[PDB]
């Protein structure tokens, strides 16, 4: 019963991280309805704050067991529990900031447990991130293909700025399970994900995100499986 | 694509025993996580696509056990200590999402049933 996907997870998430080379550790706890697509959690700076660039940079590195499915569509990333899954990503945003991120997920004692390790590098000093210019990510859309034994997304995810401007990212993530899973076809995930509240400084932050799965192909008959 | 075809249903005494089958087939077969729900539908007991999770309903730990054969995608949901008020028909069902849990919403495929009777 400890080993299963129930209809509410909740989930623990470490990181630790570095961007321009300022360290820093997060800890956090969250919760959700996998199968509905929905979760939130709450993040603490725990190391290293209060951190001196955009949140928004981390937020999106804090859960895929969350995302309502297809039913015809093997949801290769549930499927991989309890022993899991490893994530690793790009963002290559627009002024040259670099965002490279790896994951283990794992389900352990009827919880998921996250263990992030984080690198940004090259950020300029007159954008937005290191200046916390930024005000949350539009909604995204995932595109996922198999490709070379794992399961691959890719986005182009646009941040917005206080200042009414957009900045830009392009994205791309591995997703593999730790045994072998059967893999599904290409197919989108729309995603967003909100800031629902923080204290001043960013050390406490929650988060929201629903993300939901559609099909790519197939016709009208493949649309709201 | 994921069909499902059970089998055993019988009469058996008070006290009794039985197993019923659940042959998946199909593309998805082998992710196939199946559970079963009786209709006299309420839920009895679920097996993972890997064989290695099993979870139960109340009325049914301790007294049924579920296997799965790799190799054939087949369940195989073994009860005893069987009563009248377990009589009904009994179905298996599937979803590709690991989901081995009460709510059968969340299984999109269904087999044709098999009935059991006791008495
Ligand atoms: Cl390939």
């Amino acid at each position: 019963n400890m080993a299963i996907i129930k209809e509410f997870m909740r989930f623990k998430v470490h990181m630790e991280g570095s961007v321009n080379g300022h360290e820093f550790e997060i800890e956090g706890e969250g919760e959700g309805r996998p199968y509905e697509g929905t979760q939130t959690a709450k993040l603490k700076v725990t190391k290293g704050g209060p951190l001196p660039f955009a949140w928004d940079i981390l937020s999106p590195q804090f859960s895929k067991a969350y995302v309502k499915h297809p039913a015809d569509i093997p949801d290769y990333l549930k499927l991989s529990f309890p022993e899991g899954f490893k994530w690793e990503r790009v963002m290559n945003f627009e002024d040259g900031g670099v965002v490279t991120v790896t994951q283990d997920s794992s389900l352990q004692d009827g919880e998921f447990i996250y263990k992030v390790k984080l690198r940004g590098t090259n950020f300029p000093s007159d954008g937005p991130v290191m200046q916390k210019k930024t005000m949350g990510w539009e909604a995204s859309s995932e595109r996922m293909y198999p490709e070379d034994g794992a399961l691959k997304g890719e986005i182009k995810q646009r941040l917005k700025l206080k200042d009414g401007g957009h900045y830009d990212a392009e994205v791309k993530t591995t997703y593999k399970a730790k045994k072998p899973v059967q893999l599904p076809g290409a197919y989108n995930v729309n995603i967003k994900l909100d800031i629902t509240s923080h204290n001043e400084d960013y050390t406490i932050v929650e988060q929201y995100e629903r993300a939901e799965g559609r099909h790519s192909t197939g016709g009208m008959d493949e649309l709201y499986k | 694509q994921v069909q499902l075809v059970e089998s055993g249903g019988s009469l058996v005494q008070p006290g009794g025993s039985l197993r019923l089958s659940c042959a998946a087939s199909g593309r998805f077969a082998e992710s196939s996580s199946m559970g079963w729900f009786r209709q006299a539908r309420e839920f009895v007991a679920a097996i993972s696509w890997s064989g290695g999770a099993t979870n139960y309903a109340d009325s049914a730990k301790g007294r049924f056990t579920l296997s799965r054969d790799n190799t054939k995608n087949t369940v195989y949901l073994q009860m005893n200590s069987l009563k009248p008020d377990d009589t009904a028909v009994y179905y298996c069902a599937a979803n590709l999402g690991n989901y081995i849990s009460s709510n059968q919403r969340l299984y999109g495929y269904w087999g044709q049933g098999t009935q059991v009777t006791v008495s």
